[PDB]
């Protein structure tokens, strides 16, 4: 087996997730036969990979035979013991001779990669590489095996053309789980879902780009035996836009980690609270005039799409809910994060210094306890209960009103976390300064922007971006265009109750799966039959009928989310891998 | 027809000329 694709060692939303979950479950079905190719970058890459430079046993024939030949490759585990034997492709090393690729291109399909994007020339050059590798192993290995070669992606599917190229004897199966072309539509102001046979492919590759892109890719389709795609409603743009029918579909699985306990993911969710409870109290300093236990932490991850993974309908229900939350003269309030990358050059001395006060009045009341506690053990070793008065001076209440009259605030806490280089021009403050949301005292909402991928080695909020999903409240992810959706999976796996759409693949599949949804958590948003106002107003329903129930019932929901877990594991859903698999073995060779 | 391959290279193709996916439809059966 040869799972190649471009995203094994970089860390990107998409494909690495899927690979990573798959790898493990599909090495200990199949054993060792099981290899994983991918490409290198000077970006910390081999700091997750135990590289293997020298001869290795399991294909050691390729180390001795091509390796010394002008190229680079290596061999890791990755660092998961999922027996992933990952055949690491360097980019940069063999990038002399593009000319001769290039030729090789024209010969072969009459396709290749313009020089105004590098990511398609490294990821054409990375698709020869790995078809030299193939070839040069079924050479050395006699070809004894039939070994079947799997691809993701347009930025591994050169690999298809150039196998048939060559009539390499291996079992080709394709998997593409985003149509990029429906991606970058939805991005044009344009309807996509009313029609899908009114488009023209032909007219509309190129002053958007993606013509090279769409061929490769139609190409690879045709060609390859097996033709596969994330949700049911993928296989639909696919056979309608590629003229490709899926052979089967394959739903997206997770390696859902399981406890001894079934609570232990409320612990967890208990844990994250306060470390997010935490950051807050050090961002709103000077400004805690709401009570903490009232308050439900909302968020949307992922790459920073606006129109396509749904900010802008967020953002309208946020400012739509803190009008409600005004006027009906609520205790409750709502932090609402929003993870999605932008460019910036650091934090802004605000957020630092938010932490920085909060952990100085920790420091001081700190003090103040020990000093309290050793004048309490005193009075304990006396025999004399503290009367409570005798024991802080003058000067312990000097400092506490120093520290107090130090945290006093006159600004508003800032929404952005990051000092973001183009501030006029970013979609998600453009919205939010205009629908008059700056975490004010009067606001029941308060907007949180981290436009970074959380890290757990990071100043402020030293959390991974799985232990602060555990610790949020409900992931809203009203996306309009997107194919399956990782961020909602893993938000049910951990037992979060979140808000898809029925135009998401994750929607869509658990839209059948289960008889009356939105009673496990799952609040299906409508965005194909209704209007971009119907839509808000009923994510605004959703989000304030989630903020009138009780603590009792958002653990109920919470734990009847975290029941739907067995449907998106990789044991359920491992099966229409083997299904295309098998397909492949029998149209190549039985 | 190095004329194509500069035109091409250059990054702005024709679609009702001599490049489009007809070629590649009908050159991709003699690969299978
Ligand atoms: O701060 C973050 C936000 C998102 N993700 C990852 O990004 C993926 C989101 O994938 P999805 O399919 O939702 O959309 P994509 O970002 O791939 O377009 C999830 O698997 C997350 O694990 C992450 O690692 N850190
Ligand atoms: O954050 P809440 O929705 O108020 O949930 C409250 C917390 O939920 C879980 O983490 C645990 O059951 C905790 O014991 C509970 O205090
Ligand atoms: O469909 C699988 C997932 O990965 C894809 O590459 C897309 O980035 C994401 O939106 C999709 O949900």
């Amino acid at each position: 087996l040869f799972e190649v694709a471009w995203e094994v060692a970089n860390k990107v939303g998409g494909i690495y997730t899927v690979l990573q979950t798959k790898a493990k479950v599909t090495g200990d079905e199949w054993g060792d036969n099981y290899f994983l190719v991918g490409p290198y970058t000077e970006q910390g890459v081999r700091t997750q990979v135990e590289l293997l430079e020298a001869p290795t046993p399991a294909l050691k024939r390729t180390l001795d035979s091509m390796n010394s030949k002008g190229c680079k490759v290596y061999f890791g585990r990755w660092l998961i013991e999922g027996g992933p034997l990952v055949v690491l492709l360097d980019v940069g090393a063999s990038a002399w001779a593009l000319e001769r690729w290039k030729g090789e291109l024209w010969d072969t399909c009459n396709i290749g990669v313009p020089w105004y994007d590098r990511e398609a020339n490294d990821a054409v050059l990375f698709g020869f590489l790995t078809t030299w590798f193939l070839g040069e192993f079924l050479a050395q290995s006699e070809e004894k095996p039939h070994v079947v070669a799997h691809f993701h992606e347009w930025l591994a599917g050169v690999g298809l053309c150039l196998c048939r190229a060559r009539r390499l004897p291996v079992a080709t199966i394709f998997t593409t789980h985003a149509t990029l072309l429906g991606r970058y539509l939805c991005a044009g102001a344009v309807d996509f879902y009313n029609n899908l046979e009114n488009f023209n492919v032909d007219k509309e590759a190129g002053e958007r780009q993606i013509y090279h892109r769409y061929c490769m890719e139609r190409a690879a389709a045709h060609c390859a035996h097996v033709f596969t795609t994330v949700s049911q409603i993928t296989a639909i743009e696919a056979q309608h836009l590629l003229k490709r029918k899926p052979d089967i579909v394959t739903p997206n699985g997770l390696n859902v980690k399981k406890f001894s306990a079934m609570h232990e993911f409320q612990n967890l969710h208990a844990q994250s609270k306060a470390r997010i409870q935490e950051f807050v109290r050090g961002h709103f300093y000077g400004h805690l005039d709401f009570n903490l236990d009232k308050t439900l932490y909302f968020f949307i991850a992922g790459r920073y799409e606006f129109s396509n993974k749904g900010a802008d309908v967020f953002l309208e229900a946020l400012a739509r809910l803190n009008y409600l939350l005004r006027v009906n003269g609520s205790e409750q309030t709502v932090v609402a994060f929003f993870i999605m990358p932008a460019r910036t050059n650091n934090f802004n001395v605000e957020t630092l210094k938010g932490q920085a006060v909060r952990k100085q009045l920790w420091d001081t009341a700190n003090t103040v306890k020990e000093k309290f506690g050793r004048k309490l053990y005193e009075s304990l070793l006396v025999g004399s209960l503290p009367d409570m008065n005798k024991m802080l001076d003058k000067e312990d209440f000097t400092m506490m009103k120093r520290a107090i009259f130090a945290t006093q605030r006159q600004s508003f806490p800032p929404v952005c976390t990051h000092n973001m280089l183009d501030d006029s021009s970013d979609p998600i403050l453009t919205t939010i300064r205009r629908i008059g949301l700056f975490n004010s005292s009067a606001d029941r909402v308060k907007v949180i922007f981290h436009p970074e991928f959380l890290s757990s080695t990071s100043p402020l909020l030293p959390v991974d971006y799985e232990e602060f999903v555990r610790g949020c409240h409900l992931g809203v992810f009203p996306s309009y265009y997107e194919p399956w959706g990782y961020t909602p999976a893993e938000c049910t796996v951990m037992g979060i109750p979140s808000i898809s759409t029925n135009l998401s693949g994750f929607g869509c599949f658990m839209e059948e799966h289960i008889a009356d949804p939105s009673a496990y958590g799952i609040y299906i948003l409508d965005r194909r039959f209704r209007s971009l106002d119907d839509s808000c107003s009923q994510l605004t329903s959703f989000l304030y009928s989630f903020c009138q129930q009780s603590r009792r019932q958002r653990i109920i929901q919470r734990n009847r989310t975290e029941r739907l877990s067995d449907l998106l594991d990789w044991k359920y859903l491992g099966r229409y891998y083997m299904s295309a698999r098998h397909m492949a073995l029998s149209k190549a060779f039985p | 027809s190095e004329e194509r391959k500069e035109r091409w290279e250059q990054g702005q193709a024709d679609y009702m000329g001599a490049d489009s996916f007809d070629n590649i439809k009908r050159k991709l059966d003699t690969y299978l």
